[PDB]
């Protein structure tokens, strides 16, 4: 007899549940299950995190799970990854993209099929090769994704440089001050990360400066363009978005095919052991876990439906295609999208 | 136990402006993980409304116009921008010992174009003398500025021993101030003059505004 | 929501019992105050409990002198005063909640406590016509009371626009207030104007019309 | 006089009969506990919750299981919760907890203890080192204490390398020996988990940097139940702990619900309350009242970053016989 291997997953809706069990019963008919049959168990969200640790142990690991996908709901991921890092499963994301997630001292064992909000930079770097942006001021807020995105852009720099950097805490109101410096300074192309109830301000209290107008290029990530942080934005200001951000069914196709094949590069190996059933009184972790992580870094994709998807050193997704944006009369123009290694114009 | 020191005492403000009140105490009130203050309004006759909340916490019932901000020992109130529906005292408080408190108290009342009075002058009833004493009743139902100043003439000579003059606050939707006029007096003496006259002075004309009656 | 009843005036070293009406919440979750809005125009905390009256707290400026009491099924706040002091003269409210849980969340209306040995004297209503009509001032004078408060409304409060009411003032052992009325004068030789007075301390209630004097 | 409710979790037959021997009246509880993991530690906290109000833990345990304090971490934090961790698993120093969280320990700070090994390492001289850790937090606060003291140095503290070494990964490319292999410097600081500890010390005896002429030191986080040294770990290590031999677990058990108890007495008598039980499966006013406590003549507080102010440690060596040995305290 075959024996059969657990794929879990925590999803958003029932229909993304039944999509789930439809793409892993696809992946047992893209190759020969040759020693390998794939069985898809899948829940949906729970209130707080207390439930959605003890459903995970109850639905998934009860059941031997190899890898756990988790998708934002209709609470992020954490408690999840809090336990089955603990027994260092997988734990994949397919929507959530703050950048705390990719710091393993935290979540021992994570991964995402979507770019941190910090990794947006690399756009940004590639625009200032295009136009010789090679002065900066670098404006982001001091909640942790804003601090990832001051360090993931200056290891960038290392030609083009920060000319100088402000850090601005969120909840402030009047965000003049950061702004008086930053028209002091004299480098015009200016980055902006920071949350939206914090980006209008920004917008808001900068407008009313007379950094509307020509002179002043902006690059700005997903987050800071969305919302009330849009409403009271500049004319010419420059945006990204992830390509099918949150296209939920399509993350969790791509997300099915290299776990199959994972799992079948995993089960042509030699001293492969069994993940727990059950939480309860396992008090040694999964012992093979780490080698399918490190398998899980090595996996590649080459025909992605939300691109070419492949994994970077810290467990990020790689080569993301990104929307790259321009604003005409409070209408959003895109002038060009990023292929995930170069920028493509329209 | 804590003192509060609540900055300005009294303010006028241009309707659309932003308006600060603030408040010191002589103690840290507030952890390095949460902060420890409330703020609350008055108007006349009013039941004192909860402002903000914790620190810097619109009320589930408030304008966003109100915003609070502060920590350690130095806590501010600000709205933005000021309304007339915003006439008002408004009071300090700090959770922390046991002794909660209030600061002295702060009053606002609203920038406003001039106003003359709308002054009207009566008689006695004629039901109050039947006990005995009488009087002349000025109102001088709405103005601004506040200060004002009335007379009371009796067959056009002075007198000023026994007038009652009442005042009411600034009025949430006027923004403006009224006086009661009270001249008392009884039988005896109201028996022995012919005209009863109010004069007032304003800065709306050079001029008092009188009005009288003959008997 | 809630309201205060039980007020009045009593005399030193006397004691009296203040109460409230609670409505819409699950009262037996909430904790529960009692502040001072001393004469001055300055708040102070009086009082506060428990849930269920495991702590009773007093500053030391009452403690002794009051006591709180809560009716967990009946929903009633409860305090009684005594020892009485003339420093105890003040408009008391009830506020309560912050859920776990400091600060004053909502407050009731308040009750006037006067702390003095004077007796309960009703005031005396005189009504007030002018000695165009654009538009009408008429009015009611209300004279020689006490204790306050006293409440002035007019044609059963049907009639709740321009509306002047005074603060009354101290002239001897009473107060005297005014109530000024503006309407369209459409109507005042027709629908005519009557004033509606009562003073709870004297738990009475007046009414009286107007007329110039005569004609 | 009104009291609270709290409860004793414990992992292993311990005292009874013998570990019991104001303003505010305690209500304890002893709950043993046949299992340590997520699910059953969760399950039996929050089955206490709802089946009688309880107000906090204290959680002790006779293992070396870290998780336990990452797990109550979260616990606390959900749930509005004082949890204090005495011993074991629970005593092992969690760093990075939740912003919000009422999770506190017994035993030294990260910060005093690379402070320690200083003074320890001015004892002998050794004035050559190098820093080996893995992703485990404190990582980054442990190195930065050091590196911080190196600077305000008024001696050339030759930091020769430091490295990283990732175990979420695996190790069947060897990265782990080719990184330890940058270590040539006669001192070797380990910070990382007991296990991890277990693998690397055979990776660095492997490469020959047990042997002698090298010497290390290894805080408190892989000591651990200081009678278990694994047949994996080389002798003459050293390392520091919390001095368990001179206080007793009754010592911890007295100072764990006397906490407790000064900071309801101190909040009720001011604030008129306190706080009543989620028993769901608001303010942390306690916090306050939890970070400076006193009692029956003791310094029991804690510093405003949830640790001991005033651990007693003690300083040991792994000796000729594979036994710790207190050379200092």
């Amino acid at each position: 007899d075959p024996k059969i291997v657990n794929i879990g997953a925590v999803l958003s809706t029932k229909k993304h549940e039944q999509i789930f069990r439809e793409a892993v019963n696809q992946a047992n008919k893209r190759h020969f299950t040759r020693k390998i049959q794939l069985q898809a168990t899948s829940v949906t969200h729970r209130p707080n995190a207390i439930q959605m640790a003890l459903s995970v142990c109850e639905d998934l690991i009860s059941s031997q799970v190899y890898a756990i996908l988790v998708s934002h709901p209709p609470l992020t991921p954490t408690p999840i990854s809090y336990t089955a890092g603990f027994y260092r499963i997988p734990v994949i994301g397919l929507t959530t993209r703050m950048s705390i997630y990719s710091d393993k001292s935290i979540h021992l064992s994570f991964l995402r099929t979507v770019p941190p909000y910090s990794h947006q930079a690399l756009v940004w770097f590639e625009m200032m090769r295009l136009f010789n942006w090679n002065h900066v001021i670098l404006i982001v807020s001091d909640d942790h994704e804003g601090r990832a995105a001051q360090k993931k852009l200056e290891t960038l720099l290392e030609g083009p440089k920060a000319d100088k950097v402000l850090q601005f805490e969120p909840g402030t109101k009047n965000l003049t001050a950061l702004l008086l410096e930053a028209k002091e300074l004299e480098a015009r192309v200016i980055i902006l990360s920071a949350s939206e109830d914090d980006a209008t301000a920004v917008y808001k209290s900068a407008a009313m400066l007379d950094m509307t107008g020509a002179g002043y290029v902006w690059l700005v990530g997903e987050r800071e363009i969305s919302g009330s942080a849009l409403r009271y934005a500049p004319d010419g200001i420059i945006g990204l978005q992830l390509i099918n951000g949150k296209n939920e069914s399509a993350h969790i196709s791509d997300a099915v095919a290299v776990v199959a094949q994972a799992i079948h590069e995993l089960f042509e190996m030699e001293n492969i052991t069994d993940p727990p059933r059950g939480c309860v009184g396992n008090t040694n972790i999964w012992k093979t876990g780490p080698l399918f992580k490190r398998v899980l870094m090595s996996s590649k994709y080459p025909d992605g439906v939300t691109g070419r998807i492949e994994f970077n050193e810290d467990g990020d997704r790689k080569f993301a295609q990104y929307s790259i944006m321009n604003l005409q009369n409070r209408k959003l123009v895109q002038v060009g999208i990023f292929n995930g290694s170069y920028i493509i114009q329209n | 136990d804590i003192q509060l020191t609540q900055s300005p005492a009294s303010l006028a403000v241009s309707l659309g402006q932003r308006a600060t009140i603030s408040c010191r105490a002589s103690q840290s009130v507030s952890t390095s993980r949460y902060s420890y203050m409330h703020w609350y309004q008055h108007k006349p006759g009013q039941p004192p409304k909860l402002l903000i909340k914790y620190a810097s916490n619109l009320e589930s019932g408030v304008p966003a116009r109100f915003s609070g901000s502060g920590s350690g020992t130095d806590f501010t109130l600000n709205i933005h921008p000021v309304e007339e529906e915003d006439t008002a005292t408004y009071y300090c408080q700090h959770s922390w010992e046991n002794p909660y408190t209030f600061g002295g108290g702060t009053k606002l009342e609203i920038k406003r174009a001039d106003a003359a009075p709308t002054v009207s002058i009566f008689p006695p009833s004629s039901e109050q003398l039947t006990s005995g004493g009488a009087s002349v009743v000025c109102f001088l139902n709405n103005f601004y500025p506040k200060d004002i100043n009335v007379k009371w003439k009796i067959d056009g000579s002075e007198r000023q021993n026994g007038v009652l003059n009442s005042w009411t606050d600034q009025d949430s939707k006027d923004s403006t101030y009224s006086m009661s006029s009270t001249l008392t007096l009884t039988k005896d003496e109201y028996e022995r003059h012919n005209s009863y006259t109010c004069e007032a002075t304003h800065k709306t004309s050079t001029s008092p505004i009188v009005k009288s009656f003959n008997r | 929501k809630l309201q205060e009843s039980g007020g009045g005036s009593v005399k030193l070293g006397g004691s009296l019992k203040l109460s409230c009406v609670v409505s819409g919440f699950t009262f037996s979750t909430y904790y529960m105050s009692w502040v001072r809005q001393t004469p001055e125009k300055r708040l102070e905390l009086v009082a506060v409990i428990n849930s269920n009256g495991g702590n009773t707290y007093y500053p030391d400026n009452v403690k002794g002198r009051f006591t709180i009491s809560r009716d967990n099924a009946e929903n009633t706040l409860y305090l009684q005063m005594s020892s009485l002091k003339s420093e105890d003269t003040a408009l008391y409210y009830c506020a309560r909640r912050d859920y776990d849980g400091f600060a004053m969340d909502y407050w009731g209306q308040g009750t006037s406590v006067t702390v003095s040995s004077a007796k309960t004297t009703p005031p005396s209503v005189y009504p007030l016509a002018p000695g165009t009509n654009s538009m009408v001032t008429l009015g009611c004078l209300v004279k020689g009371y006490f204790p306050e408060p006293v409440t002035v409304t007019w044609n059963s409060g049907s009639l709740s626009s321009g509306v002047h009411t005074f603060p009354a003032v101290l002239q001897s052992d009473l107060y005297t207030l005014s109530s000024s009325v503006t309407v369209p004068s459409s109507t005042w030789p027709s629908e005519t104007v009557t004033c509606n007075v009562a003073h709870p301390a004297s738990s009475t209630k007046v009414d009286k019309k107007i007329v110039p004097r005569d004609c | 006089p009104p009291s609270i409710g709290i409860a004793v979790i414990l992992v292993g037959t311990s005292d009874e009969v013998a570990i019991k021997d104001l303003s505010v009246v305690p209500r304890v509880e002893l709950v043993a506990m046949n299992e340590t993991d997520p699910k059953s530690i969760i399950t039996r906290i929050c089955d206490l919750m709802s089946d009688r109000k309880i107000q906090g833990v204290v959680f002790a345990d006779d293992t070396d299981q870290e998780a336990i304090a990452q797990i109550l971490d979260f616990i606390s934090a959900q749930t509005l919760t004082p949890i204090l961790g005495i011993h074991g698993g629970s005593s092992m120093i969690m760093a990075d907890k939740d912003e919000s969280s009422m999770f506190f320990q017994f035993g030294p700070s990260i910060e005093q203890q690379a402070s320690v090994m200083l003074n320890i390492m001015e004892e002998y001289d050794w004035y050559i080192f190098s820093i080996v850790t893995t992703y485990f937090p404190g990582y980054q606060d442990f190195v930065n204490k050091i590196r911080s003291t190196i600077e305000n140095s008024f001696v050339g503290w030759e930091l020769e390398e430091v490295l990283l070494l990732d175990m979420s990964l695996d190790d069947g490319d060897s990265k782990i020996q080719n990184q330890l292999k940058k270590l040539q410097s006669p001192i070797i600081l380990l910070y990382c988990t007991k296990e991890e500890a277990t693998y690397i010390f055979e990776v660095a005896n492997s490469v020959g940097l047990t042997g002698y002429g090298y010497t290390w030191i290894v805080p408190s986080l892989v000591a651990g139940d200081t009678d278990t040294v694994p047949s994996e770990f080389p002798t003459g290590l050293i390392s520091v702990s919390y001095d368990e031999w001179d206080y007793g677990l009754p010592a911890r058990v007295r100072d764990g619900i006397a906490i407790i108890t000064t900071a309801a007495s101190d909040m009720l008598s001011e604030h008129s309350f306190i706080p009543e039980p989620k028993s769901s499966c608001q303010s942390n006013m306690l916090n306050r009242y939890l970070i400076n406590v006193t009692f029956e003549g003791r310094d029991l507080s804690f510093s405003e970053d949830g640790y001991q102010m005033h651990p007693k440690l003690v300083i040991i060596l792994l000796n000729k016989e594979r036994k710790w040995e207190r050379v200092g305290k």
